[PDB]
């Protein structure tokens, strides 16, 4: 349900930025598993990294480190 | 699995423990069975610091009782149906048609159908056994209407009517609109259910049961005084018998009386001055005393009862005014008009 | 006037509206000549003869004389088909209250299970000193001679599976020789085990209930913080006083000729807690760091010297007491 | 003119009052269990009577275990239909009565646990041997704890209550005596037992229950009796939060006016104990001693009585307040320093007697009851 | 579309009925002192000697019988409410006990055939009638309509079953509203 | 037939004058009753 | 006769017991696709997001604190990943004829970027 | 408003005083340590001291900021 948190209109506003101009209203809910499922690799990476470090705390640092790994780098967050 | 392992002869020898694990770690209350203890994600909260005599008197009653049988009355003395009734769109146990997609209660069939004696292979509703019936018939539905016409003589006006109902499933009885758009007091509830100007707006679960501790919908766990100052005028609400807000100090919040205000007239009241230990916040609305009744019970010295007329809408509702002033017998239906030095 | 009303509603009626005026309703009440049954309530509703005639067989005439069978009343009508409201509790009570339920628990099953260890080895101290040309015949009946017959029943369809527990009970009662001793070990063994399990968890329990305990107990102080946030400000200061003045006039109108001078009244029969609270202020502008200390020692003798000049209190006595 | 606030005095005992008191208790009861996640606990009983005996409590009166009442005894007050539907379900076989479940309300808020015939039967023998045995003299006050269902009707079960016991001991106690008066201090008001009596003169039932919008709606004050019971069912609406003086203050009067105005030969006290304070469906504020001074009232008028226990879901303090009561039936106090029972780890932190009081809001002002009693009282002046 | 005039009195009347079987959760006496045949018996008995046309006898004999035979046949489908429904049950074994079938005339009261007028405009929607039948059978109801009026005191009486036993609607019990309204 | 159902339009006037004219029509009816009843005990009680 | 149960309550009265001018439609919405796209702030509520992120990371550890930027990192990187994904889709789109992304251009649309 | 607050605690200092005083834990609740601490080892009960005066010192540390608010709650109640 934290999932049906990602509310449609917000699913339209990722849209409109990727410049589509009707969406189908079966769309918003394929977009939630594909979001969850990639979420849910990054933050199982994240993870990973974050118990390496015995540390029971996740950092910024490891997520843009599990996105190296993963392909995707992200500048902006450190590293 | 063999339980009893009996001899040649059917005499017992040995019997077999069967699965006790089968069920030795089912979840209780606590969140684990009740072979283990509690576990160290609960100790961290629970305990205050987490690091990773039998003198009993209570086995002597068995001995100390003694039995008590000295009474009077001692010896003798496919498709998937729907989840709610086709007939009076409620929930509950239904009876499912199976060529069909409606699904009815057990109580609101025609004839209603016991729900120990049910029948034993299929069950088709009437719209669906109707249908078989005319896919059976190898005559179209007009012929047997005529025939139905022709052979009821007796009556022809309502041999339409008799043949068309057949057909149609059975439904709980609601008034059509007609006769309730005359009255607009008279509302319709969720279930169907009759619901008028005495009738509360239902509250909402998010006001019940998701308020904060001090703050209840019943107004009597905390010293709530913003509820004698009127909200639109910032006034103080006066109640009615005693003349008085008693707002309390919050020094003293014992000195703080209980006010409510009336649903209909807004006459703001004490919970004391009438006797009342609730707010009425759900139900039906609340009347004040000062209200005429609509029903009222007058001996005859059997009873004659009285009702208020129900309010009618502006198109069918007549006001007349009286040539007679003294005397004239109204049926306690009555308007109040204006008054217009002579006269006193 | 339409011969509708009776005299005794038109008098509550007028009471209800001029009941504070004692000498307009006595007009009335007399003006008019009223002088000084069948109150069904609002809870209750009158059966027909019909739905009355139901076989209760136990009844004598007595029993037919004294119990009321016509008039009835339920929940559901009592609450117009709206519902009930609860008592609403504090998580802390709510947590006493998990504490009671796993107790509850616990307790239960141990104390049932006890009890069929307490019948199971009578039965088997009766067992054992008898021979055994007689003992493959012996049967037990149900209940095993107890008081019960479903105790001992709850406590094997728990132990064992739940298919194999009814044929464990047939097997008790038709073949109690071989069954009675396993039934009697297993239950002791788990007896044992559920009571470890019960003090290693009553360990727990006894300190969330010392957390918790006193905060559950506690209704007004849990929001006492809030409440005199919002309570102890202008407004309702000013609102309290306001009212009491206008109670006062609203009064004044009516009775009580000689209006009082007053609004609020304080008392103020200790003379030590104003030494109390001049040091509960002096120990906030010591500790305090948003006040300059020029504006800090001028806060020191602005109370003191009000405190001196409002009452009785001297400044030697508030300097030699602080 | 009526109510008069007045503080709680201490309890004190009548040794000039010694009676002669009979403890109804079956082993069993306790065994006995509404559900998993069920607020009404008959395991309540027997930590109550753990208390009794670790505190020497039975060298002053006598344990007896009262027979079972069979289908027919039940019957005396509720129809052979919901007696036969409750002899004969259990949690295996709920399929086959469904009909019978929405017809007795059974199964939601009431629910079916595999004991639940033999746990009725043990409330009602329990009920009608202690009125039997006040009606032949061998006691003068009997005490079950087993019973208390007071909101049990002819053909229903509501409130966590299946067979209503109390009627039942007040039929045995008509037998033998013409009036018999019912005083319920339970939270909730006596729905049952009121609606059992409400058109007779025999029995005047009173009950001092909370009246809002809680369990079960009914006791208003102008529910009062019809027919020949007319002003013989005394309400007393109260408002949350009830402290131990104000209900004191409110019970003795209406209670002493009942005694000099109604005259009974026989009384039946619930003692509910989810009147007192921290329990989980009452929202009274009473303390152990404002609970028991009211048992501890009733017994300074000499009558024979019947103390039987009712509600009460939080399991130590209606506990501690049960063994208070019967301790105060013997003529003694017990001191507030609990012995050592196999429950003691549940009267924590402090593990005394007494069961402390809520600091929360006392609501019921002082015009509010004096206007509840002041129309009490005048409904009270027909019965002489 | 079809319209019937129905009086506002009859109109509160039926408001009233459903007050009572929704929201006071109350059924009727059944059987009344006053049925349904009773009614369509003394109406005509009271209108056959206001005309003398015997065609217009013939009409109102056939309005009458037909009336009596559309609520034999429909008071089981959809005539009464879902509270009744229990007690049209019990009324239906009663009748198979004493081996006699049910027959809703000599049974059921007024209110009833005052509900089949009120919903019977949507029956007479719902089939292929002609125009001709229609407003014949529409001016024949609103006269007998307009004949209940004239006796609207002594067929629909106001009366507290609390106070009286000779009330139109009695209370229910628990149980009974528990099996309608529960399963 | 709208004609049933019609509110009397009644001012306060003919109220006051309506409930002046009823009570003193009770009172004296009630008066006049207990006058006749005495007359005629005191009847009874002289050819007694 | 088959049956089936809804009420889901053995009981009744369970309450009761003790326990104008207007745009034509597409304009709106590309004056707001250039809206959003000449913006750079951050368009799934956060807190909602982070949200997301606690109940999908309780799986692979418990207790599992985030810094404040990783969640921070983890919506940047969300959205930069569905903006890119949307703008394939459109196209896999305006591939067919069609301007109305539907589920089947984004399985398609991945297939071939080859995640899946 | 504070002298009422204060007020209230003092004009029932002896009685709340003699209560703490004279509290007499059970035995088996010493014996099997079943009673708490964590009041008394942070000097929180209100045992061998005036309670009034307890409480304008635990109130004057809670003012200076070194005992908590909890702490202090549960002290008082
Ligand atoms: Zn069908
Ligand atoms: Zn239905
Ligand atoms: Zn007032
Ligand atoms: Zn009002
Ligand atoms: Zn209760």
């Amino acid at each position: 349900d934290n999932i049906q948190g990602i509310t449609k209109p917000a699913i339209r506003r990722l849209a409109r930025r990727g410049g589509v101009k009707r969406i189908s209203g079966l769309i918003y809910e394929e977009t939630r598993g594909v979001l969850k499922v990639f979420l849910e690799n990054v933050i199982r990476d994240a993870v990973t990294y974050t118990e390496h470090a015995k540390r029971k705390t996740v950092t910024a640092m490891d997520v843009v480190y599990a996105l190296k790994r993963q392909g995707r780098t992200l500048y902006g967050f450190g590293g | 699995k063999e339980l009893l392992e009996k001899d040649s002869k059917g005499n017992i020898i040995k019997l077999n423990e069967p699965s006790t694990i089968s069920e030795d770690s089912k979840v209780s209350v606590t969140g684990l069975p009740l072979n283990k203890g509690p576990s160290e994600k609960i100790k961290r909260e629970s305990l205050w610091n987490y690091r990773k005599r039998n003198d009993l008197k209570t086995f002597l009653t068995e001995n100390m009782t003694e039995e008590s049988n000295i009474r009077s009355t001692i010896g003798w003395n496919d498709f998937e149906n729907e989840d709610f009734c086709s007939a009076c769109n409620q929930s509950g146990s239904f009876l499912c048609c199976d060529t069909c997609p409606k699904s009815f209660h057990f109580l609101c069939l025609d004839p209603p159908i016991d729900p120990n004696n049910l029948p034993k292979g299929d069950w088709h509703c009437n719209e669906c056994k109707f249908k078989i019936f005319i896919n059976n018939s190898m005559a179209t539905l007009k012929k047997i209407e005529s025939n139905f016409i022709k052979q009821n003589n007796n009556v022809k006006i309502f041999a339409k009517l008799l043949f068309n109902i057949d057909s149609h499933n059975p439904k709980q009885f609601q008034l059509p609109n007609y006769i309730k758009e005359t009255f607009p007091a008279v509302k319709t509830g969720s279930r169907g259910q009759y619901s008028d100007e005495n009738d509360k707006i239902p509250l909402t679960d998010r006001q019940l049961f998701n308020t904060s501790y001090g703050q209840s919908i019943t107004k009597l766990d905390s010293y709530n005084p913003d509820t004698h100052i009127d909200s639109n005028s910032g006034k103080f609400l006066i109640c009615y018998k005693c003349n008085q807000t008693r707002l309390g100090s919050w020094s003293h919040p014992e000195n703080s009386r209980l006010i409510m205000t009336c649903d209909y007239c807004q006459t703001p009241w004490h919970l004391d001055c009438v006797p009342r230990a609730s707010f009425k916040n759900l139900g039906s609305k609340w009347k004040c005393p000062l209200h005429s009744p609509t029903k009222v019970y007058k001996k005859i010295h059997n009873y004659k009862v009285w009702k208020k007329q129900r309010l009618i809408n502006k198109k069918n509702q007549l006001y007349y005014e009286p040539l007679q002033k003294i005397g004239y017998q109204n049926n306690g239906n009555i308007q109040i008009i204006p008054t217009t030095n002579s006269i006193k | 006037s339409q011969d509708i009303l009776d005299l005794d509603d038109l008098v509550e009626k007028v009471d209800f509206y001029l009941g504070s005026n004692k000498e307009l309703f006595t007009w009335f009440k007399n003006f008019v000549g009223y002088q000084e049954c069948e109150a069904f309530g609002p809870s209750y509703k009158r059966l027909p003869k019909s739905d009355t005639f139901m076989p209760c067989s136990g009844r004598d005439d007595m029993c037919w004389e004294v119990l009321n069978d016509e008039w009835v009343g339920h929940p559901v009508w009592a609450s117009e088909d709206s519902g009930f409201i609860a008592h609403r509790k504090n998580q802390y009570e709510e947590t006493l209250f998990k504490i009671e339920e796993e107790r509850h628990e616990y307790d239960f099953y141990i104390e049932s299970n006890l009890r069929t260890i307490q019948c199971l080895e009578t039965i088997v101290n009766k067992i054992e000193n008898m021979t055994e040309n007689e003992k493959a015949n012996f049967k037990l009946p149900p209940g095993l001679g107890h008081t019960s017959m479903t105790i001992y029943k709850k406590v094997i369809r728990k132990v064992y599976d739940k298919e194999r527990g009814f044929e464990i009970i047939d097997a008790l009662h038709e073949h109690p020789a071989v069954t009675a001793p396993v039934v009697l070990k297993r239950l002791k063994q788990k007896d044992e085990e559920w009571r470890r399990a019960q003090r290693e968890w009553n360990k727990v329990w006894r300190e969330l209930e010392q957390k918790v305990f006193f905060k559950s107990l506690d209704h007004l102080g849990l929001t006492f913080k809030q409440a005199d946030k919002k309570l102890l400000t202008t407004k309702q200061l000013i609102s309290e006083i306001s009212s009491i003045k206008v109670d006062q006039t609203n009064k004044k109108i009516h009775w009580l000729t000689p209006k009082p001078k007053s609004q609020l009244d304080f008392d103020f029969p200790d003379k030590n807690i104003f030494y109390d609270i001049l040091c509960l202020a002096d120990t906030f502008i010591t500790h305090t760091t948003a006040y300059s200390n020029p504006d800090k020692e001028r806060l020191k003798d602005l109370l003191k010297y009000f405190i001196s000049l409002f009452f009785s209190i001297s400044f030697e006595k508030i300097e030699e007491s602080l | 003119m009526v109510y008069e606030a007045t503080p709680f005095d201490p309890i004190t005992v009548k040794p000039s009052d010694k009676r002669r008191v009979a403890y109804f208790y079956d082993a069993d009861v306790g065994n006995y269990a509404y559900g998993a996640g069920h607020p009404m606990k008959p395991h309540r009983i027997r930590m109550a009577h753990s208390l009794i005996m670790n505190y020497g409590l039975y060298k002053k009166m006598e344990i007896y275990r009262a027979k079972p009442a069979t289908k027919q005894e039940m019957c005396q007050f509720h129809t052979d239909e919901y007696i036969d539907f409750l002899s004969r379900v259990t949690p295996d076989n709920l399929e086959m009565f469904k009909r019978e479940s929405v017809k007795f309300n059974v199964g939601d808020d009431c629910p079916v646990f595999d004991g639940l015939y033999e746990y009725c039967s043990i409330s009602g023998g329990g009920s009608m041997e202690g009125a039997a045995r006040l009606n032949r003299g061998k006691c003068d006050v009997a005490v079950n704890y087993a019973g208390g269902l007071h909101h049990a009707k002819k053909s229903e079960a509501s409130g966590f209550c299946y067979l209503n016991d109390i009627v039942l001991g007040i039929i045995e106690l008509l037998r033998y005596h013409p009036r018999v008066l019912y005083i319920d201090i339970d939270v909730h008001h006596g729905d049952g037992v009121e609606e059992a009596f409400y058109t007779t003169d025999r029995v005047m039932t009173c009950s001092f229950h909370k009246y809002g919008e809680f369990f079960p709606g009914t006791g208003e004050l102008r529910d009062i009796g019809v027919g020949a019971g007319k002003n013989y069912a005394v309400n007393v609406p109260l408002r949350d939060g009830i402290d131990d003086a104000t209900y004191r203050s409110v019970f003795e009067p209406v209670i002493k006016k009942i005694m000099e105005w109604y005259q009974p030969s026989a009384v039946v006290l619930q003692c509910g104990g989810d009147s007192l304070s921290g329990d989980r469906l009452g929202c009274f504020n009473l303390s152990m001693e404002g609970h028991a001074n009211c048992v501890n009232y009733v017994k300074s008028f000499g009558i024979p009585m019947m103390v039987v226990g009712g509600g009460g879901y939080t399991m130590r303090n209606v506990a501690r307040t049960w063994c208070f009561e019967t301790g105060l039936l013997n003529n003694v106090v017990l001191d507030k320093d609990l012995p050592y029972n196999e429950y003691y780890e549940y009267y924590g932190p402090d593990y005394k007697l007494s069961v402390r009081p809520s600091n929360m809001f006392n609501v019921n002002t002082p015009e509010y009851l004096d206007k509840v009693m002041t129309n009490i009282f005048a409904n009270l002046e027909n019965t002489k | 579309k079809i319209s019937l005039q129905i009086p506002i009195k009859l109109k509160s009347v039926l408001v009233d009925d459903w007050e009572y079987v929704t929201k006071d959760k109350k059924i009727c006496r059944l059987p009344a002192d006053v049925t349904v045949e009773m009614v369509l018996n003394k109406y005509e008995h009271e209108v056959s000697q206001e005309l003398e046309s015997p065609g217009s006898q013939s009409q109102l004999s056939e309005y009458c019988a037909g009336l009596k035979l559309y609520f034999d046949k429909c008071l089981g489908n959809m005539l009464l409410y879902r509270l009744e429904r229990l007690q049209y049950d019990e009324l239906l074994k009663k009748s198979s006990k004493d081996q006699k079938p049910l027959v809703p005339i000599r049974i059921y009261g007024a209110i009833h055939l005052l509900r089949l007028i009120s919903v019977l405009p949507e029956l007479i929607s719902s089939t292929t009638m002609d125009l001709q039948s229609c407003q014949l059978l529409i001016k024949q109801t609103e006269d007998f309509l307009v004949w209940l009026l004239m006796h609207v005191d002594e067929y629909f009486n106001d009366k507290d079953p609390n106070r009286s036993d000779d009330a139109l609607y009695v209370n229910t019990s628990s149980q009974y509203e528990g099996v309608a309204l529960g399963m | 037939f709208n004609q049933d159902f019609k509110i009397t339009q009644i001012d306060e006037n003919s109220i006051k004058y309506d409930f002046f004219d009823k009570i003193y029509k009770s009172k004296m009816v009630q008066k006049r009753k207990l006058f006749q009843f005495q007359e005629s005990l005191i009847d009874k009680l002289v050819s007694n | 006769a088959r049956t089936k149960q809804t009420a889901r309550k053995s009981t009744g009265g369970k309450a009761p017991r003790k326990q104008p001018h207007r745009y034509r439609p597409g304009t709106v919405a590309l004056r707001e696709i250039r809206r959003y796209q000449k913006s750079t702030e951050l368009l799934i509520r956060k807190l909602p997001f982070q949200r997301l992120v606690r109940e999908i990371a309780q799986d692979f550890k418990t207790d599992l604190r985030f810094q404040s930027s990783a969640v921070m990192a983890l919506q940047e990187a969300s959205e930069a990943y569905l903006v890119a994904l949307f703008e394939d889709t459109n196209l896999a789109a305006i591939h067919a004829k069609r301007v109305t992304i539907m589920p089947k251009d984004i399985q398609l649309a991945r297939r071939i970027r080859g995640e899946r | 408003t504070i002298y009422e607050r204060l007020l209230e605690i003092k004009q029932m200092n002896e009685r709340v005083t003699k209560e703490i005083n004279t509290r007499s834990t059970v035995t088996f609740a010493k014996d099997l340590d079943l009673l708490s601490s964590q009041l008394s080892e942070m000097g929180l009960d209100f045992v061998g001291e005036d309670a009034y005066k307890q409480v304008l010192r635990l109130s004057r540390r809670l003012i200076n900021g070194d005992l908590e608010h909890q702490w202090f709650e549960e002290s008082l109640r």
